[PDB]
């Protein structure tokens, strides 16, 4: 029967390793790396696009940094289709939980339910898992400011910086090195950068090849505002910290 | 060999090896005869055990007033084609008030075991089967095999070294076919055809397995010491 | 099931529920406690179609109490309050509608506030200073608009509701056998054993 | 044809544990259907059921009931709660609500953990812990015997009459209740059965003996 | 839940010494209309059996279809199909009774009195009734709706009980039968004059007549009547 | 890879002969039927000495009169005894009484071959089923993952199950008590038993007609230990 | 037992001169038990407003459900919802629920981003659109409301005169209905500006 | 409206002595103020000394008693050709019965046989499967007229030893299987001269340890 | 659906994709449980190639199943996830209809039929998951202490080790842990818990977690300097 053709996807490695999850994450190590910072009064979300051409229409694109309600944003890192799946997976989960609480959800609880959902395909149903790799940064009045991330094997942790995509050993040292705790949004912004630029393997980073993305409190009293930035105003962040 | 990993494949030469896997399975099985005369239906069983200490394996089993089997190869898989013919022997009395014919239920096994050798993911039965009892049209005996072929003879065997009890029959047709309304004579001709399927062992009183059924007579087993009579 | 009220004071819910359980011509019982506590500062009474009431209220009860260990974090009143409005906005368009009234009284730890939700079988919520259920509401509810103010204290509260268990007592056709009351505040829950 | 509907039954609790007393009477419309019915159901040697409502009802779902607490026991290597117990039962009435089950029982037992406990369970779905119930067409006299003469401080002698004595009371004023009382005592180590009691001779027995029943010439 | 539209009256039979006799008349009531004339409610099986259906005739025709087709299939693989396995009137009637009361079970009856009339192998007589609420019965005379009223007491009055059979000759019974069905169209608003007929013979086997009349009736009394009363002329 | 539910060419299916493997790898349990009852014991078999012995369940209790030894994936006989429970309650629910032995055991040898592409895979457990009824009286069966069962005078099935059927093959009698069956379980399994045997790492039980089935407590056991020990220094 | 008219109230909707207006009571009944002088049935998306009367317990469903949809609609769509497309989805949503419907009157009044056209529009308990230029209205007082403003309304009025005229319609045809009242509320809605006013009304 | 039951008429009786049990039943089957048989049995041998009878509407009767029949057939099967004791049949009826709580076997059932003492058991069963083991019943069409007189008759009730003031019952004692007979046919005797629906015929059948014998009398026919 | 056996025997009677889950296992960071005399504590490894993590946020090693009873374990992290929230909402269940908490027995056994479940259903594959579940019964002052598996077999131990370096720190206790004396109170438990996890860890910094459940659903777990002051005393007495 059909049994011949089965690639069998959800089994174990002799060594106790899950073969799709690992040829998944080789997969997500090609893909632009998107990184996210943590500080005391926002987040920063930056992330660079696979190597542009000049006939792409920049801004009316979105490749990179999706957004899943008005407190959470996500960073993507390996097939974009895939990762619409799950975005619009979370972004209905996010108004069931509004819709039966009456308030926002819950950060952490979105990101273990879309986790959970990656899990599920890794350990039942036969199907490939999502090729995907998420930087979530969001706010509630719980935690405040949280960064997770969580990957084709369903785990996520929480964190302080992080990358993911590619160059990531090179980008976290980068942040291990020069992120402290009591850091400012501005400064963020400049470490995101300056971390891009040095891990990059383009010649240099220019305003066309990223995204970009902040959640500040930056706005008027006690309530959080969430900046996608526009082309140029990622040339003139990029001008105004010293790349270009 | 490349053609045997499942029952859906045929080999080059048109066989289905799964099918004849199953067919060796019984082979391997103790061995049981079946034989009639035109009153009377007589099984009688080898009965096997896996030790002194152990029990010896039931071999006929009952499946209505007037039909029943003996088993050779997977007794489980018996099981279940015993209790597909207790239901169909009992569907025909609740609805039809009729008893079942023996042709019909031979045919009823027949296509049950059939879709199990043309479909993906179940296997063939392990187990062979023979048929006996007494309806409208006199006494019958069948004998069923897991490739779906049913045939209706005079008498037969099945199991290990069933050869040479099929042998003794095809000597003793004559004979044997012609005890009418005489049940314990027919049993005698049972038993010494079963007796030359025997090597080293002989035939005590916990091994053999005896049932009849007949022109007056239900369908009724005989074990212990109730086959004494017959060694 | 016959008589809920529930008080809303300057700094803590106070819920009032009728002990009687009456079946036919019979008072089978005398000390019902017809409220479950949902989690350490929300409190759920209950009153309706007999079965139901306890089937619902402890389903509910569950399903906060699952949340709680889930998150390792008390939901807030507000929040519970729209999950139990759900469940019965879901059931009054089923096979076999829950048939059950509730109060639901809590304190907001994140607001230091006091909260007073009022839903009935269909699924119809009201945040109110003070509510009830059933016909208890035709007698107190004028009584409360005369004598209730938006800063007493939680004695002044208990004083307003023997008021209404007063007047209750004299005007309701049925014996309800008294009140069992419970007070909900920033320290949690506690009854008044005698009232 | 209409079905058996036999009532009265009562359980109680004391220092001694628990008395449970039933009638005997089973009625379909005026006629009497028996006189002998079994109306406590013996779910298994620690725990006991009352029969009101659905003779079928209670029968069928309270052996049930039995299967259910030994399968407890053998998973859980422990004697089911009387908590447990009836929840089990109220649970089940419960999914069938609305379909017509007609029951109106006392899971009735004696366990460390509790005491004595009883549970009132209804088909509607209702399940009530108490000290005093009692239920059937003749419950309210039953409840005026028992009220006014019920103490925790009984003696098992006087708990066992004073039950007794609740359904002759219900026997004789209920046309739908009589035949004969069956009383039961349960302890902690189960229950015991306290015999069958003719109510045609337990009635004349009582009035000469009690003084009781004046009304009545004998 | 059913209500029926076009249907079928009484259905009248009675055994014999030898066999057994059926009887039921050629008529489709349309409510009180008498709408179709040529409609034939008794259906043989085989050269054994005869089943005379009342009720509903959609319903009828449904049971004559599944009747046919009973016998196709008992035709398969079946060597004997003409001699020792054929169908028996048993076999037939308790398949019917089978689906009468597995469809009054299922709230959606098939709108019918049906009678199974046979001889069995053994040449037994067979004679069993059954209905839309899968109710069965059998007796030496059976009849449905008016005929139970009418017929039975006419053939009783032939074979009251089981040691009348041996003592009862065809020509006896089938007299019984004819007159039975000429009181009925007597006194049955939704009879008609035609009918047929048949005999189950364990020796002459399946005689099976068409077209037959009520014939020798008295309405000569009918002219010395007059008014309801009082009348005189 | 191949079906699961395939045909050796030999004619035996190897998910089932492999499943045979697996219980041979597993701890050994012995089960002695005598007139007087039958004595059920089994190896516990601690992986470390931090583990609480007590703990290991490896005999079983299914009725009143009813009881169960389990050998090799023992994981995999918690749905077996859930299915013999219910089977046993469910029967005493239609028809008021216990049921047999037999039957018993017939209805858990049905799940066995209910495998393929249902459950996954057969199971790798056996069962020594131990009861009582009216009919045949005391009765011991080896219930294997091929839906076979053989009713057995004794039984030994495990790592140590060849040489212990061996032993029992000589010491077994029809006129055996109660007290000579026990102590010749607890013999034979300290002869196999890796370990040395004590009231810690072996547990006995039994099932009787009076008292139905009982686990014998960690002091019971010992004092028959000791009282076995003394008789083979006896002589 | 009339779904619509157990707990009561009322919206009324106007158009003026680059302007709409949509008001609605604050009553929350058990028949005749009043429970609630808070139940504003006024809610709104972006800048689209949508007023619902009837059963309470729809009244609040509905709300979660088109906060719920507007708010996916704009994550994706990257935009605000006009009036004129929610009104279509209030429809579709109605409809929806055909042969099991939610008992409601709804009222979408906002003004188009876009063009700047004052959009009103009133819809059946099962999603049948009713557009109008003037005014629209729904409630157990619809009929008084109908009359009010049929007789009170004129084409082109200012935010200021049109907000004495919704007013008015909504407070006597609130007076003349058991069901309705208990406070008023009125939304006075421009280009790029809105102004929400309490009215003072008779409280019985 | 489609009506699925129907009343058949008819009556019952079980008496249980000491070593044995009689089942009776008149053979009249009617509808309505019609005759649809003068001898249709409804008392059947299901085996293993088992006798019952399930009146009331005859088709829900007959259904029950061939699905007993069979059930009997296949504890057989299933449990070594084990005897189905009296007291496993009535359980095993009373789920029968409640497998349709909801859409009931509109039928009076009776068994009789012999428990595993081997003495003389009747169990009875309401439409819906609760039961109970007695000594007497009876039951259909007539048993309002039977049972009082069996009461009186078999359980010796309201009867007095003479001269004792009422104070001393008369002494419960096993009938023997003739003073029984006499019973049962002087019960069907009087219900037929009472009850339009009881009459034509009187089927008993007796079950000792040797068997299940019969025995039939006429009844008046009108 | 997806049918496939993937849990199946091997030739020499092994379910291979058990004993890899159990590789699975064995990769993942130490985790621990010991038993006191009225407490048990359990121990969690955290490795340290991790910095720039935020600890507030991060899911702990250790979650409460409910407020008696909790669970940690090694493996695979997303796994861990599923088995937990099954046995909170059995937790619930079980509260619902027999109106008492579970006992630790019968939620170690939930769990590990929910393990055994997945070894022989289609479709599915084992959990890369052991765990260590620990409490108190409701009513009742006796630790309990019991481990799962990816097979499904389940028992009670004085104390226990599973994940990396597991027969390392099991060697340590093997020896350090009298049967007849268990450590008698809350600080001689959680000493011997930590000094168990630094024969593995490394430095004991924020590598340890220590989690204490005390009777009557009174659970805590320690900061950062709690647990530094035991590693600081630990190594002290060492240098002798
Ligand atoms: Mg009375
Ligand atoms: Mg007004
Ligand atoms: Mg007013
Ligand atoms: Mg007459």
């Amino acid at each position: 029967g059909s049994r011949r053709y089965d690639s069998r996807t959800t089994i174990f490695s002799p060594e106790g390793r899950l073969y799709q999850v690992e040829y998944a994450l080789e997969s997500i190590s090609h893909a632009g790396t998107a990184i996210g910072i943590m500080a005391s009064d926002g987040i920063v979300l930056a992330a660079e696009r696979k190597v542009t051409s000049t006939l792409l229409e920049q801004d009316t694109s979105t490749e990179k940094l999706y957004k899943l309600n008005d407190k959470i944003a996500v960073a993507v890192a390996g097939l974009t289709a895939d990762a619409e799946i799950l975005i619009n997976t979370a972004r209905i989960h996010a108004q069931n939980y509004l819709k039966t609480y009456n308030e926002d959800i819950p950060v952490e609880i979105l990101v273990r339910r879309l986790s959970d959902i990656k899990q599920g395909y890794t350990q039942h149903g036969g199907l490939r898992p999502f090729g995907v790799s998420f930087i979530y940064a969001g706010y509630d009045d719980r935690y405040g400011y949280q960064l997770y991330t969580s990957n084709p094997s369903g785990n996520y942790t929480g964190w302080k910086a992080i990358s993911v995509g590619a160059n990531t050993s090179a980008a976290q040292t980068l942040l291990q090195m020069d992120y402290k705790d009591d850091m400012k949004v501005d400064d963020a912004i400049e470490l995101a950068l300056k971390t891009l630029s040095k891990t990059t393997d383009s010649s240099a980073l220019t305003y066309d090849r990223l995204e970009f993305a902040t959640i500040r409190k930056g706005a008027n009293d006690g309530e959080v505002y969430q900046k996608i930035f526009k082309p140029q105003e990622i040339k003139d962040i990029l001008v105004k910290t010293g790349i270009t | 060999n490349n053609y045997d990993g499942d029952t859906v494949t045929f080999s080059p030469t048109g066989r289905l090896f799964q099918v004849e896997y199953a067919l060796e399975a019984i082979k391997q099985g103790s061995v049981t005869v079946g034989l009639r005369s035109n009153t009377h239906a007589v099984l009688v069983a080898l009965k096997r055990n896996a030790d002194e200490l152990s029990s010896y394996q039931k071999k006929i089993i009952k499946c209505d007033e007037h039909m029943g089997l003996s088993l050779a190869g997977l007794a489980p898989d018996a099981r279940v084609l015993s209790n597909y013919l207790r239901q169909q022997c009992n569907y025909s009395s609740l609805v039809f008030n009729r008893k079942l014919a023996v042709e019909r239920a031979g045919h009823l096994l027949c296509d049950k075991a059939q879709k199990n050798t043309q479909s993906y993911g179940g296997r063939p039965y392990g187990v062979g089967l023979l048929i006996i009892g007494y309806d409208k049209s006199g006494a019958h005996l069948l004998e069923f095999q897991p490739s779906g072929n049913v045939t209706e003879l005079y008498g037969t065997a099945i199991g290990a070294r069933s050869q040479g009890a099929k042998t003794y029959l095809e000597r003793t047709l004559d004979t044997f076919i012609k005890i009418d309304g005489n049940p314990d004579e027919l049993i005698k001709a049972g038993v010494e055809a079963i007796s030359q399927s025997l090597r080293d062992e002989s035939l005590t009183v916990d091994n053999l397995s005896i049932a009849i059924v007949g022109k007056d007579t239900p369908f009724t087993i005989y074990d212990g010491e109730a086959v004494a009579k017959y060694i | 099931m016959d008589i809920i009220l529930g008080i809303r004071v300057q700094d803590s819910v106070i819920l009032a529920s009728s002990k009687a359980v009456t079946r036919g011509i019979s008072v089978l019982k005398d000390s019902d406690d017809k409220t479950r506590q949902l989690s350490p500062h929300t409190l759920m009474s209950f009153a309706g179609e007999a079965g139901d009431t306890v089937q619902f209220a402890e389903y509910i009860q569950a399903n906060i109490q699952l949340y709680s260990i889930r998150e390792d974090y008390e939901l807030s009143p507000q929040a519970v309050s729209s999950f139990v409005r759900q469940e019965l906005a879901k059931s009054i368009r089923s096979r076999r509608p829950y048939q059950v009234n509730v109060l639901i009284g809590g304190y907001d730890k994140k607001k230091n506030k006091p909260e007073l939700y009022q839903i009935d079988y269909l699924g119809t919520k009201v945040e109110l200073p003070y509510g009830a259920h059933g016909y208890s509401g035709f007698y107190t509810f004028s009584l409360l608009d005369h004598h209730y103010r938006p800063d007493m204290t939680t004695e002044e509260g208990l004083d307003l509701l023997k008021l209404c268990v007063q007047e209750l007592e004299k005007r309701m056709p049925m014996d309800f056998k008294g009140v069992i009351v419970k007070i909900v505040d920033k320290d949690g829950i506690r009854q008044v054993d005698d009232f | 044809i209409k079905i058996a509907h036999g009532c009265t039954t009562l359980a109680f609790r004391f220092q001694g544990g628990i008395i449970v007393a039933v009638d005997s009477r089973a009625t379909a419309g005026n006629w009497v259907a028996s006189q002998t019915v079994k109306k406590v159901i013996e779910i298994n040697p620690f725990l006991l059921g009352t029969m009101a409502g659905g003779a079928a009802d209670c029968q069928f779902w309270e052996t049930w009931l039995g299967s259910q607490c030994r399968l407890h026991e053998l998973r859980e290597k422990e004697r089911i709660s009387v908590a447990a117990a009836s929840k089990i039962l109220s649970n089940l009435v419960y999914q069938y609500k609305g379909a017509g089950l007609s029951m109106g029982t006392m899971i009735c037992g004696y366990t460390r953990k509790e005491g004595p406990t009883i549970y009132y369970v209804d088909s509607d779905g209702t399940r009530l812990k108490g000290d005093i119930f009692c239920v059937g067409s003749g419950q309210t006299f039953a409840y005026g015997v028992l009220d006014s003469n019920y103490k925790w401080d009984l003696s098992v002698e006087d708990a066992l009459y004073l039950g007794k004595r609740s359904i002759l009371a219900a026997a004789h004023r209920d046309a739908y209740s009589g035949g004969s009382v069956n009383l039961y005592h349960v302890t902690e180590d189960g229950w015991i059965y306290h015999g069958n009691h003719d109510v045609g001779e337990l009635f004349w027995k009582v009035k000469e003996e009690e003084g009781s029943f004046n009304n009545v010439i004998g | 839940t059913q209500q029926p539209i076009v249907t079928g009256t009484s259905v009248i039979s009675m055994k014999y010494d030898n066999g057994v006799i059926i009887a039921a008349d050629n008529l489709g009531s349309y409510g009180s209309l008498l709408r179709f004339n040529g409609v034939e409610r008794l259906i043989p099986v085989g050269d054994n059996t005869v089943v005379g259906i009342s009720g509903d005739i959609s319903d009828m025709q449904h049971i004559e279809r599944l009747l046919k087709d009973l016998v196709t299939e008992n035709a398969y693989d079946n060597p004997l199909a003409d001699a020792e396995e054929a169908l028996e009137p048993s076999y037939i009637f308790e398949y019917l009774a089978t689906v009468m009361y597995q469809r009054r079970s299922k709230m959606n009856p098939l709108w019918n009195a049906i009678i199974v009339a046979g001889v069995q192998s053994n040449g037994d007589q067979f004679l069993r009734y059954v209905n839309l609420l899968g109710v069965t019965y059998s007796s030496p005379t059976l009849a449905t709706g008016f005929g139970a009223h009418m017929a039975n007491p006419l053939l009783r009055k032939v074979v009251d009980r089981e040691s009348d059979i041996p003592k009862t000759t065809v020509q006896v019974a089938e007299e019984a039968i004819v007159n039975a069905m000429r009181v009925l169209y007597y006194r049955d608003a939704r009879s008609s004059r035609n009918f047929s007929l048949a005999i189950i013979d364990k020796n002459t086997g399946l005689t099976f007549k068409k077209n037959l009349q009520v014939e020798n009736m008295k309405w000569d009394f009918a002219k010395d009547i007059k008014g309801y009363g009082t009348q005189k002329i | 890879d191949r079906g699961v539910s395939t045909f050796s060419p030999e004619g035996r299916l190897f998910q089932v002969e492999y499943s045979l493997e697996a219980i041979k790898l597993g701890s050994t349990a012995i089960g002695i039927a005598t007139k007087e009852g039958v004595v059920l014991g089994v190896e516990k078999r601690a992986t470390s000495p931090l583990l609480e012995s007590d703990s290991i369940e490896k005999i079983v209790e299914i009725d009143r009169h009813i009881g169960c030894a389990m050998s090799g994936l023992t994981a995999d006989a918690r749905s077996m005894i859930e299915h013999a429970r219910t089977a046993a309650v469910t029967h005493n629910l239609y028809y008021d009484e216990d049921i047999n032995v037999e039957s018993l055991t017939q209805s858990v040898c049905d799940l066995a071959l209910r495998f393929g592409e249902l459950m996954s895979r057969p199971f790798g457990v056996a069962l020594l089923i131990a009861g009582h009824d009216a009919d045949d009286g005391y009765q011991l069966f080896h219930a294997e993952p091929s839906g076979t069962f053989y009713r057995y005078n004794a039984k030994a099935i495990g790592s140590g199950s060849e040489g212990a059927q061996a032993e029992l093959l000589n010491e077994w009698h029809s006129s055996l008590t109660l007290k000579e069956a026990e102590l010749l379980v607890l013999k034979i399994l300290k002869q196999v038993m890796e370990e040395k045997l004590d009231e810690n790492n072996a547990q006995l039980s039994c099932i009787t007609k009076q008292d139905g089935f009982k686990i014998y407590d960690n002091e019971k056991t010992a004092e028959l230990i000791k009282e076995l020990k003394e008789k083979e220094a006896a002589e | 037992s009339d779904p619509s008219s157990i707990n009561g109230g009322i919206v009324v909707a106007m158009t003026g001169k680059d302007c709409v207006a949509i008001a609605c009571d604050l009553r929350l009944g058990s028949q005749s038990l009043g429970v609630s002088n808070k139940f504003e049935k006024i809610f709104h998306y972006g800048h689209v407003f949508l007023g619902i009367t009837g059963l309470a317990t729809d009244v609040t469903t509905l709300n979660e459900m088109f906060r719920y949809k507007t708010n996916l609609y704009k994550l994706k769509e990257e935009r605000a919802i006009e009036p004129e497309t929610f009104t279509q989805l209030v429809s579709s949503s109605l409809y929806e629920r055909r042969f099991g419907p939610y008992f409601v009157g709804p009222v979408v009044a906002g003004i188009n981003s876009k063009s700047g056209k004052p959009f009103i529009a009133g819809f059946d308990l099962i999603g049948c659109i009713d557009e109008a230029k003037d005014f629209i209205v729904s409630g157990t007082a619809s009929d008084q409301l109908f009359g009010m403003c049929e007789s009170l309304y004129e084409p082109n009025l200012e935010p200021e005169d049109l907000f004495e005229t919704i007013s008015q319609a909504l407070l006597n045809a609130a007076d003349r209905d058991a069901l309705s009242g208990w406070g008023a509320v009125v939304y006075i809605i421009k280009k790029d500006e809105v102004v929400k006013r309490y009215l003072k009304m008779r409280q019985d | 409206q489609f009506n699925p039951y129907g009343d058949n008429g008819g009556t019952i009786l079980g008496i249980a002595g000491e070593d044995f049990a009689v089942l009776a039943g008149d053979t009249r089957n009617i509808t309505d103020y019609s005759i649809n048989s003068r001898y249709e049995p409804k008392v059947f041998d299901c085996g293993d000394n088992i006798v019952m009878s399930a009146n009331g509407f005859a088709a829900d009767g007959d259904a029950l008693v061939k699905r007993f029949k069979n059930s009997v057939k296949w504890y057989h099967f299933d449990h070594n050709d084990k005897k189905l004791s009296i007291n496993s049949a009535a359980r095993n009826i009373q789920h029968l019965l409640y497998g349709k709580r909801f859409f009931p076997y509109y039928v009076h059932t009776i068994i009789a046989g012999l428990d595993e003492d081997g003495k003389g058991a009747v169990y009875s069963f309401d439409p819906v499967g609760s039961y109970e083991r007695e000594q007497c019943r009876a039951g259909g069409a007539a048993a309002s007229l039977i049972m009082p007189f069996l009461d009186n008759q078999v359980n010796f009730k309201n009867q007095y030893e003479p001269g004792t003031n009422g104070k001393v019952k008369k002494p419960l004692k096993y009938l023997s299987v003739e003073e029984v007979i006499k019973l049962v046919r002087d019960s069907f005797t009087s219900a037929t001269e009472r009850h339009i629906q009881v009459g034509d015929g009187l089927e008993i059948l007796i079950v000792t340890k040797d068997g299940v014998r019969k025995e039939f009398y006429e009844l008046k026919r009108d | 659906g997806y049918d496939r056996a993937l849990s199946i025997f091997s030739p020499d009677g092994h379910i291979f994709q058990v004993e890899y889950a159990l590789e699975a296992v064995k990769r993942g960071t130490c985790a621990v449980g010991v038993k006191g005399k009225n407490c048990v504590v359990l121990g969690c490894e955290r490795r340290s190639t991790l910095k720039l993590q935020d600890t507030r946020i991060t899911p702990s090693k250790v979650s409460k199943i409910d407020s008696h009873v909790v669970l940690s374990f090694s493996g695979l992290n997303a796994d861990s996830r599923i088995l937990i929230e099954k046995a909170r909402v059995e937790a619930q269940s079980h509260r619902l209809t027999l109106e008492d908490p579970v006992t630790v027995e019968y939620l170690t056994r939930y769990v590990a039929g929910v393990q055994q479940r997945y070894t022989q259903s289609g479709g599915v594959r084992p959990f890369g998951v052991s765990t260590l579940i620990a409490g108190f019964d409701p009513r009742d002052d006796e630790p309990k202490l019991y481990q799962t598996e990816p097979s499904g077999i389940y028992s009670s131990w004085s104390a226990q080790t599973i994940g990396r370096n597991s027969k390392t720190v099991r060697e340590f206790l093997e020896k350090n842990y009298d049967r007849k004396e268990p450590p008698a109170t809350v600080e001689e438990c959680v000493k011997l818990t930590v000094r168990s996890l630094l024969e593995v860890v490394q430095t004991g910094a924020k590598n340890i977690e220590i989690t204490v459940v005390k009777p009557d659903s009174d659970i805590v777990a320690l900061s950062s300097e709690e647990i530094n002051q035991y590693v600081t005393q630990i190594e002290q007495e060492k240098q002798e």
